């Protein structure tokens, strides 16, 4: 295969194919950031769809001044 | 050989013929974008923002140009419709030819990685191998996108180095490029609040570095690896498609109901907007107290700028087009010339009458007239035989305050028929119909297109997803079953646990 | 040597306890007179 | 045509609340129903003979 | 008929350029056995 | 051969049909009285023969706002009343 | 353990549904919904 | 430099040719009427 | 299709709910009516003189 | 115009019909 | 030997209804959605969103109930039952719809958790995925019925309520307000549904008539053995009888039963695009040229035109009672009405 | 600042919990008592 | 109200009669657990 | 510019159809 | 789209160059 400069530089980053940290390693935290983003879209959601309603917030055109 | 259907896939195990693939794919959009800019420019007429803005004439990149601060052409013209302007580099041509220069280079470096695709790059070094390591991949193409993603809020649209993004007030009449401000309070994710969308992109961006940095130093878990196929370059095409068929729902779903980065001076009116009657409320909010303020009547009505008035007419509605009708809403109703008035309607009587307007949901409508308190009192009859309420039983009568008719009464009853024909419309506007030989049927507008297009492309892609996320979790089966399964396994209660041969009684 | 309670056996009362308790309800109904 | 056959059709005789058209549905929704899960059926227990690169 | 001037070349590619493709990668197939 | 115990066989035991006598005849009772008590209107606010218009009305009580539907059909309810 | 014969379930079991459904045509023509 | 290995044939056999004609031509036919408008 | 031939035609439901006075509580049948009258009304428009469609 | 390019289309495809048929790729055993 | 893989051995064990976890999603949609349609038509009117009477309490019939979709004046409410709406109160949310929106989105998840059950099973068993793929198709008309349209219209009332005359009723709107039978998306979607039925007969009846003699006996069954090798019924028989009959046959199984899973799996997959379409009233409404050439030239008249006509008619006649909340009052002398009738 | 429609939301988001929880403390502890052999 | 205790009690007495009948077999099924 | 809008299909044509001419031929041979 | 047209035609020459002159038959030496 060609080397080449660049190739030389990118080297390492493209050098840990297959690796793995053992077991269920971040899984339990990534659970959390999974349930935290979710809580967070659904209030988006009912934010827009206007079953979340909350003060200072008028989801209107209105809202442009 | 190859079935037709599977000629992309040679590229599977070739990251740098994929690369050349993907820059090839990049180069053409990168030159559609500079080619429909390009024919658009040619196409739009820029003489009126008020009756013959680019969403009336069917353009579709000029107003995402507009949206994040491109605003003027080389020729001296700008959308605002201020002339003398020199809008430097970047003018909606410099944009234009960016793109194609951009496609252009593009094409080259394709050309390129399709030749020199066994570069040592791409070779695991243990085993001599193709092979990507994807994982680290996604943490730094992560970490890149939140750094662009960050300095797109953090300079772009605050104005610290850049021109901000397009603003208006809740009527759609004074827009214009300006910094904005981050709302970093609740009513940030308030979708109408332009400084929601300044510190969404910050704070998104800073926690994209963060997982970014996150994913480049931590190794996956195996368990996960071995669950998603994280050594299968199509988890990230079935991951990746689930996505982005997420992010053409939004942006369809944001382009109908509307938002700040949706706003209706580029891509028109929401149909909602005649749902719900918002601008004829505010019409009459200002002729009221215009009228209360002394005003006579036709005070108040000359006092409506013309291009409120149009937006509180239903050729503008977006939800009042056809599928085939073809290109630009003014090859329909025509070009938007002037503000005829507003017509008031008065039976024999003296009694003010009100016209039913027609709901979007109707291609055609009856011609009915009715008191401030709902009572019909006059219509267009279909039989006439019977007729009660006939424009003619009911001596109605037709005057128009403001605009071109201001102060001008008509009594002749085809006459009034006529505008009460219209009136249905909402507000009454003439038209030039020959200049484009328009046909007189409703088309629908840039917003409605764009949903359209992109709500089918979402739906579309999610089989994309089922298929490639499929073909992903069973590639030891795609070609066909074991040829030796045996019964036991597929029959009832052998295992305790299906398929977990280790499970007999 | 059967087990009575089951999977089995819930999803069979999920179902079949409603539909008796309704066809009842609507056999009453056929008595209701305006 | 035969769209307006269809619709003079429902107006004069109401085919729609007519139980034989309702089974005719069934026959035609559930013939195409069959027909898919019948193919994706077969279709998801071919046995292996080929390869990845030629079609099963 | 006042029809769309355009469908013309509509349908011509529409019916060309994907009959051509097809016709294409089976004069290819036929040449190799 | 899953290990539950046949339909067949249960369906035809002495012990099954001693239980399910009694079983199918109460839910069968119970959803009567469900109705013939009138506690079916009442919890499902369905209304009675006699309820759906005022006496002189023909107007339909039609929801007419989101936020205050609530109020409106309790207003509805008490011009019946 | 298979006491009752499985075809005196299945006539008891046949006419318990007649009976049922009979009610709900006699219904269409009694009371609610009979256009009386 | 080696020649690239993963190239591969394509087929497309005469039944698939016939198949694939007549959706495009039955397509045409069905949208033809709906470009003219 | 061979029976409605010889008019042997759908379920009709028109105003089989009513209340306790007798007023008319429309359901969805009754909305099916009303698509079937304005079907009714229009097909073959000039081809009637007399007040019944009897074939 | 138009009516040439219907008839057009619907007389391909009743020659592609006569070759589907008369010059099929013939189904051949084992 | 942890928590995680004890629970996936009981979800995965072999028993008369397999459960595995997307048993977790689907069983309680299922069931809720089920027992939202069938607890509100036997008990819940539509009087308060609809002005109709649609359960079997009020007097309707199985044709006639249904849980209707709610009132215009909801939007697209979640119409959660804890929400601004109904305020906890059970009642008013069942006459507010909320069992509709009850229905859909349970429903929903439902699909979502079925097919997850045809990936989940087909991967335990060994098998392709085909028969999931395939399911792709029933989700792409649901979601696009029941949630896209609506969504875009003003209100979930525009959708499509959950009873068998509701749904002749929307039927009907749609030939009338979206002139849907003149949709090439449709039209797609018919050829595929029948083009399916057709297959689905055309195959069986096939295979009961090409059969081998594989036993002695009138009844054909008994002669098949669910583990033989040999193919049941004659190949080579079929396709010289369907080439002799029709002119072309099949000649390959595999080809054969993956076209029945291709034909009506894109059929419903087209009209789902169409009705996209529809949500925006992006219809196939018209033909411009005919509609120019009939505003000038009187004695022209097509089907096309007829059929018009009786779109006009209906949108006239069933809007009023139909479109409760706009409050049409259409007088005698404006409705269209051809000669006498 | 603490509307109705927040508390209401709150209450989904509690019940939602109860349920999901509750659902898994169920599985959980079957699938204990009654495990495979191998 | 009371009307819910007339609905409710037949459903208990049927729950309470089978109760009655299954409880000797339900407690061998549970000593099979383990 | 009143231009001959037929002039837009035969030039179309005129490219179109020789040039797949062309390229079939040429496919056909490569792969022989 | 006479313009368009005539644009096309001479961009596809410019991309007939390109590859005849990089993408040749090679001549060779037999
Ligand atoms: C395929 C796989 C399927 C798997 C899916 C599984 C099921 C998931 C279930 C998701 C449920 C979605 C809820 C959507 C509710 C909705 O939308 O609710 C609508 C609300 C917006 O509410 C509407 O807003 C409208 C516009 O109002 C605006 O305009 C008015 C007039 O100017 C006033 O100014 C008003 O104040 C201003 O807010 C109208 O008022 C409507 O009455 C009101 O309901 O959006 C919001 O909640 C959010 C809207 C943006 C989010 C993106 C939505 C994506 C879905 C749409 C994509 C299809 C696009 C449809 C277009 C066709
Ligand atoms: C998406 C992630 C995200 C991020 C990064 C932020 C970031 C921020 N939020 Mg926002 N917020 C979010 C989501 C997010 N929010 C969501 C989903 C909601 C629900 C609508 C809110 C609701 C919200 C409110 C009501 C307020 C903020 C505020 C703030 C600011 C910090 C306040 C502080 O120091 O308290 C610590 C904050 C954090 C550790 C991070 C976020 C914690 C939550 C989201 C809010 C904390 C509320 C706070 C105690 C109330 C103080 C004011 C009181 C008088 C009501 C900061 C810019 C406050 C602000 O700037 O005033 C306008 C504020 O009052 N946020
Ligand atoms: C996201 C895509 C998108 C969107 C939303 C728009 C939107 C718009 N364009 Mg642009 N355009 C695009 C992409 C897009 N364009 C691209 C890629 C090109 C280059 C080809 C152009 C070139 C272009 C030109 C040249 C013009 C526009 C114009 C317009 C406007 C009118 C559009 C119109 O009449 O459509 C009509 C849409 C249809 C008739 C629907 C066609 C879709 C068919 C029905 C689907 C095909 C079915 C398929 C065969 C089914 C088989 C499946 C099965 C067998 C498996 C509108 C604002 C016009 C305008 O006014 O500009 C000034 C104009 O003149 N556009
Ligand atoms: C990022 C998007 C993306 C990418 C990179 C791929 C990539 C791939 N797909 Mg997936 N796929 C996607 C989206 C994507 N797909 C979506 C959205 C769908 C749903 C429609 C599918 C459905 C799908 C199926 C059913 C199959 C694949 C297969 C494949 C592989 C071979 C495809 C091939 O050779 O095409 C060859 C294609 C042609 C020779 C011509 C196609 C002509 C099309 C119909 C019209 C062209 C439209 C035009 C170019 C406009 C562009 C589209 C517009 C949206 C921008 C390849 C790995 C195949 C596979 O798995 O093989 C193992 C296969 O069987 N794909
Ligand atoms: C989802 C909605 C829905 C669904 C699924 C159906 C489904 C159906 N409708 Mg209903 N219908 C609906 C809505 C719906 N309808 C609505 C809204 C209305 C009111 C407007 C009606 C009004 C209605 C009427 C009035 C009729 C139906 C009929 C039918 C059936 C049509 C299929 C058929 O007849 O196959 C049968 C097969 C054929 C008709 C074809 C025979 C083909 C011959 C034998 C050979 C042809 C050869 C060909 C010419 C050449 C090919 C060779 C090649 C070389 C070219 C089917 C049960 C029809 C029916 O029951 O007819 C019996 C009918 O007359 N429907
Ligand atoms: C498990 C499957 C399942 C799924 C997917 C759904 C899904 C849904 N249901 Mg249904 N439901 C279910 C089972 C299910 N339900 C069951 C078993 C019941 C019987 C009790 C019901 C009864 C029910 C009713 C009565 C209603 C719904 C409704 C809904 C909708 C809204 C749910 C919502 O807002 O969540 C909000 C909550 C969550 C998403 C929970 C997230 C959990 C996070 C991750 C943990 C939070 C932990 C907590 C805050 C920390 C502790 C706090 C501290 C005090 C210690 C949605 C479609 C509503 C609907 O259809 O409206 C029309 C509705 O009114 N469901
Ligand atoms: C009206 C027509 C129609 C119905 C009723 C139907 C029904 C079904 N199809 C299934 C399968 C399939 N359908 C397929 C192809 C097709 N299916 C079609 C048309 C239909 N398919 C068509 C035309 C095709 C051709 C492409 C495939 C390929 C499959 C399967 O593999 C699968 C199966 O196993 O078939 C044997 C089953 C999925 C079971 C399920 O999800 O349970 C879970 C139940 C859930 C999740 C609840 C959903 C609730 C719904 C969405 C809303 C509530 C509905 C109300 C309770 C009832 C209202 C009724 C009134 C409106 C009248 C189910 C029996
Ligand atoms: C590669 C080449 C082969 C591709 C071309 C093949 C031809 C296919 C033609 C399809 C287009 C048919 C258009 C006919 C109308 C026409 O001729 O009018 C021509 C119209 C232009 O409109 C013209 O504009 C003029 C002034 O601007 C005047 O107004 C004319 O009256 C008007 O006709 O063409 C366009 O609008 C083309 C762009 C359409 C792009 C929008 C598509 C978005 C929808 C997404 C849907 C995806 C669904 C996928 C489903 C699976
Ligand atoms: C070389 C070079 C150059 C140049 C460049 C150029 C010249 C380019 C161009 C480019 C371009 C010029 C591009 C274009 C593109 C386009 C395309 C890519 C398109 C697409 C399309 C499509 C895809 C469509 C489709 C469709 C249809 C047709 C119908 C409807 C539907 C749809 C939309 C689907 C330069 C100097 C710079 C530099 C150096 C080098
Ligand atoms: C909603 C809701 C819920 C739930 C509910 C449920 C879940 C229920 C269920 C329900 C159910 C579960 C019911 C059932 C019913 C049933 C029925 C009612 C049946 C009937 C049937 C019949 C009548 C039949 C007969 C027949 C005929 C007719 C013919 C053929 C034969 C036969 C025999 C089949 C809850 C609580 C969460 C809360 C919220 C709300
Ligand atoms: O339905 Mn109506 O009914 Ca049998 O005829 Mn009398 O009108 Mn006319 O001719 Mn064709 O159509
Ligand atoms: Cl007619
Ligand atoms: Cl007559
Ligand atoms: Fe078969």
């Amino acid at each position: 295969a060609r080397r080449t400069w660049l190739g030389d530089i990118l080297r390492p980053l493209n050098s840990e194919y297959g690796k793995v940290a053992p077991g269920w390693g971040t899984t339990p935290l990534m659970a959390v950031f999974m349930g935290l983003f979710l809580v967070f879209l659904l209030i988006i959601l009912e934010i827009y769809n206007s079953t979340l309603i909350l003060d200072g917030v008028n989801v209107s055109w209105k809202a442009l001044g | 050989g190859l079935p037709w259907y599977r000629v992309h896939t040679v590229l599977i195990n070739d990251p740098g013929r994929l690369i050349a693939a993907h820059l090839m794919h990049t180069a053409l959009v990168a030159g559609w974008a500079g080619s429909m800019a390009l024919y658009e420019l040619a196409t739009f007429d820029p003489s009126d923002p008020v009756l013959n803005p680019m969403w009336r004439q069917g353009m579709f990149v000029l107003p995402f140009m507009a949206r994040l601060g491109v605003t003027g052409s080389w020729s001296g013209w700008s959308i605002t419709g201020e002339t003398g302007i020199d809008p430097g580099f970047w003018s909606f041509e410099g944009v234009a030819l960016a793109h194609i220069v951009l496609s252009g280079l593009l094409f080259l470096a394709a050309c390129w990685h399709w030749v020199y695709w066994d570069l040592e790059l791409f070779r695991d070094p243990r085993t001599g191998e193709p092979a990507l390591d994807l994982p680290k991949m996604f943490g730094i193409h992560l970490f890149l996108a939140g750094l662009l993603c960050f300095g797109f809020g953090a300079f772009h649209l605050t104005g610290l180095f850049g021109p901000g993004m397009w603003v208006s007030d809740p009527y759609g009449l004074t827009g214009s490029v300006q910094p904005v401000a981050p709302e970093w309070g609740p009513d940030g994710f308030n979708p109408y609040n332009p400084g929601g969308v300044v510190a969404h992109h910050i704070a998104a961006g800073i926690v994209g570095i963060i997982a970014g940095l996150f994913h480049i130093l931590v190794r996956p878990p195996q368990r996960l690896y071995k669950a998603l196929r994280m050594g299968n370059i199509e988890t990230v095409l079935s991951s990746s498609i689930a996505a982005v068929f997420f992010a053409a729902f939004v942006v369809a779903g944001t382009m109908w109901y509307g938002s700040a980065t949706t706003p209706i001076e580029l891509f028109g009116p929401t149909r909602y907007q005649w749902d719900s009657s918002y601008f004829q409320q505010e019409i009459n909010r200002r002729v009221q107290a215009s009228l209360a303020s002394g005003a006579t009547l036709e005070e108040a009505w000359s006092a409506i700028p013309e291009k409120l008035a149009f937006y509180d007419y239903i050729g503008n509605n977006p939800a009042k087009g056809g599928l085939f009708r073809t290109g630009p809403m003014n090859k329909g109703d025509g070009i938007a010339q002037a503000w005829k008035g507003h017509a008031v309607f008065r039976n024999k009587e003296g009694e003010e009458l009100f016209v039913r307007r027609m709901p979007a949901f109707f291609e055609s409508f009856p011609v009915i007239l009715t008191d401030k308190n709902g009572v019909v009192k006059a219509d267009i009859p279909f039989r006439r035989a019977e007729s009660k309420y006939s424009f003619e039983q009911q001596g109605v009568t037709v005057s128009f305050y403001g605009g071109e008719l201001n102060g001008q009464t008509f009594t002749d009853p085809p006459t009034v028929k006529s505008y009460a024909r219209k009136a249905i419309f909402g507000e009454i506007f003439e038209f030039d119909t020959e200049t484009l030989n328009s046909d007189g049927i409703f088309r629908t507008s840039p917003r409605g297109w764009f949903t359209f297009a992109h709500a089918v492309f979402a739906l579309l892609f999610f089989f994309g997803h089922i298929w490639h996320g499929a073909r992903t979790l069973f590639r030891d089966v795609f070609s066909g079953i074991d040829p030796e399964l045996s019964p036991e396994q597929v029959e009832w209660g052998f295992y305790q646990k299906v398929g977990d041969v280790t499970t007999r009684r | 040597s059967y087990p009575i309670f089951t999977v089995r056996w819930v999803a069979v009362h999920t179902l079949a306890v409603p539909t008796i308790f309704f066809l009842g309800a609507i056999a009453a109904m056929q008595f209701i007179q305006r | 045509g035969t769209f307006n056959f269809m619709i003079v059709f429902q107006a004069e005789h109401n085919i729609l609340m007519h139980p034989f058209h309702q089974l005719g549905v069934a026959g035609v929704f559930g013939g195409a129903l069959f027909c898919a899960m019948h193919g994706s059926l077969v279709t998801s227990s071919l046995i292996r003979e080929t390869t990845e690169t030629e079609s099963a | 008929m006042e029809v769309n001037q355009l469908g013309l070349i509509a349908t011509a590619l529409f019916v060309l350029v994907p009959s051509v493709f097809l016709i294409i990668l089976y004069v290819q197939t036929e040449s190799q056995q | 051969t899953t290990g539950e115990r046949p339909f067949s066989d249960i369906i035809t035991s002495v012990r099954y049909w001693v239980i399910h006598s009694i079983t199918i005849p109460a839910l069968f009772i119970a959803g009567w009285l469900f109705v013939s008590t009138g506690l079916a209107y009442d919890v499902f606010g369905t209304p009675r023969p006699d309820s759906y218009y005022a006496q002189e009305q023909r107007s339909i009580p039609l929801v007419t706002d989101r936020f205050e539907a609530k109020q409106q059909v309790e207003t509805f309810l008490e011009q019946l009343k | 353990g298979g006491r009752i014969p499985l075809w005196i379930v299945a006539t008891v079991a046949g006419m318990g549904v007649i009976v049922i459904v009979g009610l709900f045509f006699y219904g269409a023509y009694a009371g609610l919904g009979s256009s009386l | 430099m080696e020649p690239n290995p993963n190239r591969q044939p394509v087929e497309l056999n005469r039944t698939s040719l016939y198949l694939g004609l007549l959706l495009i031509l039955v397509l045409a036919l069905l949208f033809s009427s709906y470009f003219f408008n | 299709i061979s029976t409605m031939a010889f008019n042997l035609n759908g379920f009709n439901f028109n105003h089989s709910v009513i209340d306790a006075k007798g007023n008319v509580i429309n359901t969805w049948a009754d909305i099916i009516n009303r698509a079937n009258l304005g079907m009714e009304v229009m097909h073959e428009r000039n081809a009637h003189n007399f007040p019944l469609d009897l074939a | 115009m138009e009516t040439i390019t219907y008839v057009f289309i619907f007389a391909c495809i009743i020659a592609l019909f006569f070759f589907a048929i008369f010059f099929r790729e013939p189904p051949r055993i084992t | 030997r942890g928590w995680f893989d004890i629970l996936d051995d009981w979800l995965k064990r072999d028993r008369f209804v397999f459960v595995g976890w997307s048993g977790i999603l689907l069983f309680p949609c299922a069931y809720l959605a089920l027992g939202g349609w069938l607890t509100g038509t036997t008990f819940v009117t539509s009087w308060y969103t609809h002005g109709l009477a649609s359960s079997y309490l009020e007097g309707c019939n199985f044709l006639t109930v249904a849980v209707s979709t709610p009132a215009n004046s909801m939007g697209h409410s979640l119409l959660l039952l804890w929400g601004p709406e109904a305020q906890g109160d059970f009642t008013r949310w069942c006459q507010l719809g909320g069992l509709w929106t009850f229905i859909a989105l349970h429903g929903a998840f439902g699909l979502i958790g079925f097919m997850l059950r045809q990936f989940e099973i087909a991967r335990l068993v060994g098998v392709r995925p085909y028969n999931a793929i395939a399911f792709s198709a029933p989700i792409a008309v649901f979601v696009s019925v029941f949630l896209i349209y609506p969504l875009g219209q003003s209100s979930w009332f525009f959708a499509p309520s959950f009873g068998v005359a509701a749904i002749f009723r929307f039927l009907l709107f749609f030939q009338g307000f979206h002139n849907w039978t003149l949709n090439p998306f449709h039209m797609m979607g018919v050829a595929g549904v029948l083009g399916g039925a057709l297959l689905c007969a055309i195959h069986g009846a096939t295979v009961e008539n090409t059969l081998f003699q594989d036993g002695e006996g009138a009844s054909t069954f008994r002669a098949f053995n669910p583990t033989q090798a040999e193919e049941t019924y004659s190949m080579v028989t079929a396709n010289r009888f369907w080439s002799q009959i029709f002119g072309i046959a099949f000649s390959n199984k595999r080809w054969l039963h993956f076209f029945m899973l291709f034909v009506p799996v894109t059929g419903l997959w087209m009209s789902a695009i169409g009705v996209v379409g529809l949500a925006l009233n992006l219809r196939s409404y018209d033909f411009i040229s005919q509609e120019i050439r009939a505003a000038e030239d009187p004695e022209f008249e097509t089907f096309y035109t007829k059929n018009l006509l009786l779109n006009e008619g209906i949108r006239a006649w069933m809007a009023p009672q139909d479109q409760p909340h706009e409050n049409f009052v259409f007088p005698e002398e404006v409705l269209p009405r051809g000669n006498a009738l | 600042t603490i509307t109705p429609s927040l508390k209401g939301f709150f209450i989904g988001l509690l019940s939602g919990a109860v349920v999901l929880g509750l659902t898994f403390a169920v599985l959980i502890a079957i699938s204990q008592i009654d495990k495979v052999q191998r | 109200d009371w009307r819910v205790l007339v609905v409710l009690l037949p459903v208990l007495l049927a729950a309470g009669w089978a109760v009655r009948n299954i409880l000797p077999y339900a407690v061998k099924q549970v000593q099979k657990l383990l």
